[PDB]
Formats: structure tokens, C-alpha cells, sequence
């Protein structure tokens, strides 16, 4: 026999058998030939016969651990896999801060998270005084991992049963192993439509292959731990996900968990960075810093205080960076503004819908904050001034011609470049027309006042006149995966998250920024009223409308590509009407429905009041909201609060014709469009634009401008997740540096 | 954008929808 | 597939 291992460039200068599983066990003198699994784990040619030979006693053990291995992987069950997997002794770390000596378990001793939680040395003189194992230091050469023949799999993944679709050892997890907020879907599952925010279990992202080169070759040990950070933060996302708490649930036999430790902690910063984890409404205080002191030497001046600004904010802060928050109004949240006044109710003058919940940061947030969202039903009436409810096959038959309308917008637009963009209103009328004269059908007054509906609740989605909307990009952000899931009402609002988002930063409000200079050091902002302000870097998170109007002074200016971009989207807008009544007037026609519609007597009034919303889900108060779009947001900005009441009621008393409608005891009439610090609701890409303009408005100016916002959003525009989302893409970028 | 749409959601227009077909699926 | 990727790790 020998005493010299098989691989080549093994440092062993001494095997020693860790298997003991023959009673002909060579232990540390000489065997025909010596396994390698690690440079410090070796098993003797005995004690491998003694599970491969048909003849020996542990053949038994080896074939039905092959025969599991088989209805449950794609990898080949080889002695050595059955080793790693079977019979190679845990190592687990002391707890005792003074000493945290790596030590290997017995090998009948079977590694749980508990163990692993409160171990110290000698747990079954001085234990923590004997010195530790040499073969421990040796796991963090890097030339380590290159020598381990086999990747870790780990046992019990709190990923696992998210996964029970793959194969466990193609997501790293053992194949011989074996009530969460239902919007956490965190993982592609096989054959899945693209849905916002899923990783796939098996496959590294772009940006984690660019940290993480190393992995390129082979993932395995990355997903395993990557997929258990995630599973870890769904299970309890409010509090921070730590090292400490990660380590305890990391179970491989084996030098190799040693190796698994180490880098959990690099995976799991990168993680929170992303903000993938430890993000939302998350609080973090001093000493209690999510990522390393490494990045903490730096500040940032952000400007704008709602949901992309307060996210960047909350980001940086936790981060342990230096944040201050420029608000030019005297309240923050931005296009989030909510009513408390209204009888058991929060109305929002902003936003106050999530359009996709599954995978959505607002989701996450709401079960942070243990609030309860409703999800909205299908049904929708479509009534007629005055009383009629529409037939159902009239509105199933203009249902249809509309969307056939648009699908052949979107087939038109195929070969269609930005230099030959019409609007997405246009074009749907001549091919209309266009119709209506190749088929001889000819549709009545009604059929084409529902079709008007639908046209003004495409004005309602893009903030705009269907003539001002581009035909080829209007849906531009539909190329990548959207949020998929219920679309909710927020009834508590969205300003409980805004508050909390901003509880504890360093925010200035009434300090309206009129001038940022990049050409010195470091960015000097002034206010308008020549207050002065200084950091490394700065945010800027205000309306779009804001940057067209060209508020704020750049110096050096903006670049002409930029100012294209920034043009080449529309300052979307929308106002909101909220009305209290003494009773729910509406119930024995609406019938719990959560909305109603309003067919359109005219082209023309379209986009006043087209839907109607039940604001209480709980069908006890009386809150009626809807909305002004497209051409009507203009017939209403010479008129006064009192006169767009008049006309919502004389609305409604059509609406509800054959019974009587009681007089409002309290309403709002939103003015958005004339807020000078805002001017909008939501942006949209103007005939002639680009999906890219987001991109371009997003690009940071020499890692030392950056931009966040709805309007910097490509994938997920126009939206308070998207605005949230921005910032925290922001928060990310700016902490690299 | 379509994707802001809550009540009475239009569906004209849509690109053909993908399907991830890895092989880490059992 | 660009589709498909997560929002907050395709920033290169
Ligand atoms: C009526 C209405 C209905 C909406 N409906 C929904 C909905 O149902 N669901 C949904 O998701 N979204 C909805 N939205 C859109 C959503 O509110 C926005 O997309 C989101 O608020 C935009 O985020 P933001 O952070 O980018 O910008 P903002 O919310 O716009 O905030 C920008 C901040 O910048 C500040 N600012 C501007 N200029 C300066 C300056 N010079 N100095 C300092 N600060 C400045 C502003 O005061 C503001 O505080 C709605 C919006 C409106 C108005
Ligand atoms: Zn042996
Ligand atoms: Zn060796
Ligand atoms: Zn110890």
C-alpha cells in the first residue's frame, strides 16, 4: 500500500481515513490507494470496497442511498458523492465569542441548527484552549475549493420547499433529503410565464456573475446559498437577516461547511446592497449597520421626498451612509398624499392602488407593518346616463373590437421606427374607420359611447389624450416581466409606508433645490433661497415635469441626450374627485362591486368620471372616488373646486336616474397639474419616444449625479413600487462606490 | 401604461407570452 | 432573455 493520495497537488502529506467503516479500515497507515474528497478529508481503498463491492456489509447501505439518489437527482451517485453526502463528519463552529475554534463532530453525530446555534467546544479542562484542527485554516486558500472534487449540497434548505419542482442538486440541495405571505414567490418555478422580481433557483443573474466570477464554472455552492438567504429573509422580513442567523441553517458534512460560512457573508452584503433583503420598511440604528464599515465613508444629498427619494433614503441610512433628505415642501410623500379626515376611511388624493402584488416591495412592506390590503373583484357594470346597466353582449361584443383595435395597432407598428411614430389615438380611429368601411357592419350611437369608455380608460392607465400618446411605445414596459397577481386597495394608504420609510432621516423640508454644481470636488446644492448644502454625491428624485421645466440649474447642464430623453416623455396627469355621503346610495344597484363605470355621452366628456370606486371594502361608509382624464383634465382647470362637484353629481343623479342620490357632506377636488413642485400624476412615452428614455434619464453623470424616479423606471413605470424600486437601484449604485 | 390599469383591463396588443423551460426541472 | 431577469440584478 501507500501512504501518497491519488489527486495530483493534494498538500496531504499525511491521509488518515475519516470513514472507519471497514472493520479492515486502513486509518492513517498504508492502503492500495487513498480517495481525496478535500485536501484533509481522505477515505482508504478498504472502506471504499466496503460500501462498493456487493460482497461487503456496507453495500446494503450504499445501493438503497443510490436507489433515492435516483428518484430524486441528476447527478451521478459515485462513492465519493455517497461519502460527502453520508458519511463525512460534521465541523461546526464555537460560539464562545474569545475563542470561535472550528471543531469536528463525531461521526455518529448528526449537525442540527440547534447545535450549530449554541455550540462550544467539547460540548458532547480548558476545550477551547486545545488547539484547532491545522486542516481548518487550510479551507480559506483559494486554491481549496479548486481541490474539492464534489460541490456541497445542503440538507433541510429552508429554500427547499419552495423548490420541490427541481432537481435538489441542480439548486444545491441534497437529493436525499426530505405559511408564507402568499404574494413572496421569490423563485421562478419550471414552464413559468416572465413575472417582476424571480430569480431562477439554478441560474446565476447578470449582476451576481460580475460580483461573483468564480462561480461561473460551477454555481452551486453560490445558488445553495443565495436560494437559503432569500428563503430566510419571506420567512421573517422584519428583522435583519444576519451571518448568525444564516450560519445555524447552512447543514453539509464535511471541511466544506467551513468553506460554505465564509462565504455566506459575502453573498449575504451583496444581497442586502442589491436590496433583494433587509429592505423595505426595515429600520436599522446605530451599531446595527447592514453593511460593512467598509462603505460607510461617504455622503449623499437627495432631493425629493417622496417614494423613490425616501426609498434611496431608508437604503443609504440602513446602509450606515450619510444621507440627507432635501424636500421643497412643507410635507413629504410626494404624489403619495392622503386624506385621514374622511368618516372611518383614508382617502388618496395620490396614489393609493398596487397593480401587481406578487413579488411587489409594497406587498412585502404591508406585511412588515402587518397591514391588510383588498383585492379588488372583477366586475365592473358599465352604466349608462341614465340608469341602464349595458347589455352583456354589447359589452363583450365593443370589448372585443377594442382589443381587436389594438392588436392590430401593435402588428401595424412591427416595421415602424421613432422617425414614423403616429399617435396611439390616431391610429386606432383610421383603423376603425378604416373598418367600418371594409366591413359593411355598422355599430349603434351606444356600442360606439362603450367603445369610448374603453378608449378613455386607456387615457385614464397613460395620464394623457390617446393624441399625445405614442402608437409604438405606449406599452413599452410590457417587454419585461410586469407584477403579476391581485391589484389591491391600499386602505390604509400609502403614507403609513411613507412615514415609516422616513421615521428617523435627516429630511429638510421647504427647502426647494434651484442649483446643483458636479464641477468642484464635491456637489454644492443651493436652495431657493441660497441656503447652502455639500456632499460627495447627490440624488435627484423630482417629477419629471420638474426636469422639463428645467427647475433645478445644472452645472456642467445636462447633456443633449438627456434633455431628448426628458422631452421625449409625457408628464402624465390625472386629477381625483373623493365624495362622503349620509348613506351608501348605491348598494341595490352596485351590488358590492368594487367600481362602476360611466359610458360616455361624447367623445369630448369621456375622461370625466369614467370610473367610480367603493373607497370602504367593508361596505359600511359612504366614499365615492374617481377620476378626471385625458381631454377633461383641461375643461376642468378653469373651473373651481365647487363646479367640479356640481358636475360629479349631476353625473351621478344621470348614473343612478330612476332613484334619488343624497348631497355630498364632504369632498376633495385634486389640482395636481398646478402643484409647482409636481405638475403631473404619472409619466408616458410622447409620439416619437423610446422605452430607452427611461434608461437614458436614469444613466448617474460621472458616478457622482444620479437620477431615481418613476420616470427613471423602464421596467416598472409611472408607479409608487417603481419609484421605490428606483431608489433602491440608486441606493445600490451609489454604495458601490 | 396598460400595466396601470385596474378595473376593466385592456388585452389587445399583447407580444407573444414566454415560457421558461430550464433543466433543473424534474 | 432580458424578459425575465430580476429588475435589481440586471444593472450590470
Ligand atoms: C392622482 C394620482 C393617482 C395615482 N395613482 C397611482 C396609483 O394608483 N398607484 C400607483 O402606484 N401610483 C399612482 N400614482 C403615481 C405615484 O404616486 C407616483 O408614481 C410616485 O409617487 C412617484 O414617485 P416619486 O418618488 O418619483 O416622485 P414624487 O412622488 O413625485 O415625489 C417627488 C418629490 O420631489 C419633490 N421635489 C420636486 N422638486 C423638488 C425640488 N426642487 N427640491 C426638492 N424637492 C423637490 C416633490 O416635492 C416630491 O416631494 C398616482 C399619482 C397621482 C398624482
Ligand atoms: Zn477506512
Ligand atoms: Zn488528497
Ligand atoms: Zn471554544
Amino acid at each position: 500500500g501507500s501512504r501518497k493520495c491519488e489527486k495530483a497537488g493534494c498538500t496531504a502529506t499525511c491521509p488518515v481515513c475519516f470513514a472507519s467503516a471497514s472493520e479492515r479500515c486502513a486509518k492513517n497507515g498504508y492502503t492500495s490507494r487513498w480517495y481525496h474528497l478535500s485536501c484533509g478529508e481522505h477515505f482508504c481503498n478498504e472502506c471504499f470496497d466496503h460500501y462498493y463491492r456487493s460482497h461487503k456489509d456496507g453495500y446494503d447501505k450504499y445501493t438503497t442511498w443510490k436507489k433515492i439518489w435516483t428518484s430524486n437527482g441528476k447527478t451521478e451517485p459515485s462513492p465519493k458523492a455517497f461519502m460527502a453526502d453520508q458519511q463525512l463528519p460534521y465541523w461546526v463552529q464555537c460560539t464562545k465569542p474569545e475563542c470561535r475554534k472550528w471543531r469536528q463532530l463525531t461521526k455518529e453525530i448528526q449537525l442540527t441548527p440547534q447545535i450549530a446555534k449554541t455550540y462550544r467546544c467539547g460540548m458532547k479542562s480548558d476545550h477551547c484552549s486545545l488547539p484547532e484542527d491545522l486542516r481548518v485554516l487550510e479551507v480559506s486558500n483559494h486554491w481549496w475549493y479548486s481541490m474539492l472534487i464534489l460541490p456541497p449540497l445542503l440538507k433541510d434548505s429552508v429554500a427547499a420547499p419552495l423548490l420541490s419542482a427541481y432537481y435538489p442538486d441542480c439548486v444545491g440541495m441534497s437529493p436525499s433529503c426530505t405559511g408564507m405571505n402568499r404574494y413572496f414567490q421569490p423563485f421562478y418555478q419550471p414552464n413559468e410565464c416572465g413575472k417582476a422580481l424571480c430569480v431562477r433557483p439554478d441560474v446565476m443573474e447578470l449582476d451576481e456573475l460580475y460580483e461573483f466570477p468564480e462561480y461561473s464554472r460551477d454555481p452551486t455552492m453560490y445558488l445553495a446559498l443565495r436560494n437559503l438567504i432569500l428563503a430566510l429573509w419571506y420567512t421573517n422580513c422584519k428583522e435583519a437577516l444576519t451571518p448568525q442567523k444564516c450560519i445555524p441553517h447552512i447543514i453539509v458534512r464535511g471541511l466544506v461547511r467551513i468553506r460554505c460560512v465564509q462565504e455566506v457573508e459575502r453573498i449575504l452584503y451583496f444581497m442586502t446592497r442589491k436590496g433583494l433583503i433587509n429592505t423595505g420598511v426595515l429600520s436599522v440604528g446605530a451599531d446595527q449597520y447592514l453593511l460593512p464599515k467598509d462603505y460607510h465613508n461617504k455622503s449623499v444629498i437627495i432631493i425629493g421626498a417622496g417614494p423613490a427619494g425616501l426609498a434611496a433614503a431608508r437604503q443609504l441610512h440602513n446602509f450606515g451612509i450619510k444621507v440627507t433628505v432635501l424636500e421643497a415642501k412643507d410635507r413629504i410623500g410626494g404624489r403619495v398624499w392622503d386624506d385621514k379626515s374622511f368618516k372611518g376611511v383614508t382617502v388618496g388624493r395620490g396614489a393609493q392602488i398596487v397593480n401587481g402584488c406578487i413579488n411587489n416591495p409594497v406587498a412585502l412592506m404591508c406585511e412588515q407593518l402587518g397591514i391588510s390590503m383588498h383585492k379588488f373583484g372583477e366586475r365592473c357594470d358599465l352604466i349608462q346616463e341614465g340608469g341602464r346597466i349595458t347589455d352583456p353582449t354589447i359589452d363583450k361584443r365593443m370589448d372585443f373590437h377594442f382589443n381587436a383595435l389594438l392588436d392590430v395597432v401593435s402588428e401595424w407598428r412591427k416595421d415602424k421606427t421613432q422617425l414614423q411614430d403616429v399617435p396611439l389615438g390616431e391610429k386606432i380611429e383610421e383603423i376603425y374607420k378604416a373598418f367600418i368601411k371594409e366591413s359593411g357592419i355598422q355599430f349603434s350611437e351606444l356600442e360606439g359611447q362603450v367603445l369610448q369608455f374603453h378608449l378613455s380608460n386607456l387615457e385614464y392607465a397613460c395620464g394623457s389624450n390617446l393624441h399625445q400618446v405614442s402608437a409604438r411605445s405606449w406599452d413599452h414596459n410590457e417587454f419585461f416581466a410586469q407584477f403579476a397577481g391581485d391589484h389591491t386597495l391600499l386602505t390604509p394608504g400609502y403614507s403609513v409606508i411613507i412615514e415609516k420609510l422616513a421615521e428617523g432621516l435627516d429630511i429638510q423640508l421647504k427647502s426647494p433645490v434651484q442649483c446643483i454644481d458636479y464641477s468642484g470636488d464635491e456637489v454644492q446644492v443651493t436652495t431657493t433661497d441660497g441656503t447652502g448644502y455639500s456632499a460627495q454625491k447627490v440624488l435627484v428624485t423630482v417629477p419629471l415635469a420638474l426636469l422639463q421645466k428645467g427647475a433645478i440649474q445644472f452645472n456642467p447642464p445636462l447633456s443633449e441626450k438627456k434633455m431628448k430623453a426628458i422631452n421625449s416623455l409625457g408628464a402624465g396627469i390625472i386629477e381625483k374627485i373623493a365624495l362622503q355621503f349620509p348613506y351608501r346610495f348605491w348598494d341595490s344597484k352596485v351590488q358590492g362591486a368594487d367600481f362602476f363605470g360611466h359610458v360616455p355621452p361624447s367623445a369630448s366628456k369621456r375622461g370625466l368620471f369614467a370610473v367610480f370606486y367603493d373607497m370602504d371594502p367593508q361596505k359600511k361608509h359612504s366614499v365615492l372616488m374617481s377620476v378626471i382624464a385625458g381631454e377633461a383634465v383641461a375643461s376642468v382647470r378653469t373651473l373651481d373646486d365647487k363646479q367640479v362637484l356640481q358636475q360629479c353629481m349631476a353625473t351621478l343623479r344621470e348614473l343612478f336616474k330612476e332613484q334619488e342620490v343624497p348631497d355630498p357632506t364632504k369632498y376633495f377636488v385634486t389640482r395636481w397639474s398646478t402643484d409647482p413642485w409636481i405638475q403631473m400624476a404619472y409619466s408616458f412615452v410622447k409620439t416619437g419616444g423610446s422605452g430607452e428614455a427611461y434608461d437614458i434619464i436614469a444613466e448617474d453623470i460621472q458616478g457622482t449625479v444620479f437620477f431615481a424616479g418613476e420616470a427613471t423606471n423602464r421596467h416598472f413605470p409611472q408607479t409608487v413600487t417603481g419609484a421605490y424600486l428606483s431608489g433602491v437601484r440608486e441606493a445600490s449604485k451609489i454604495a458601490a462606490f | 401604461a396598460r400595466t396601470m390599469q385596474t378595473a376593466r383591463k385592456s388585452t389587445g396588443g399583447k407580444a407573444p407570452r414566454k415560457q421558461l423551460a430550464t433543466k433543473a426541472a424534474r | 432573455d432580458p424578459h425575465f431577469h430580476h429588475f435589481l440584478l440586471s444593472q450590470t
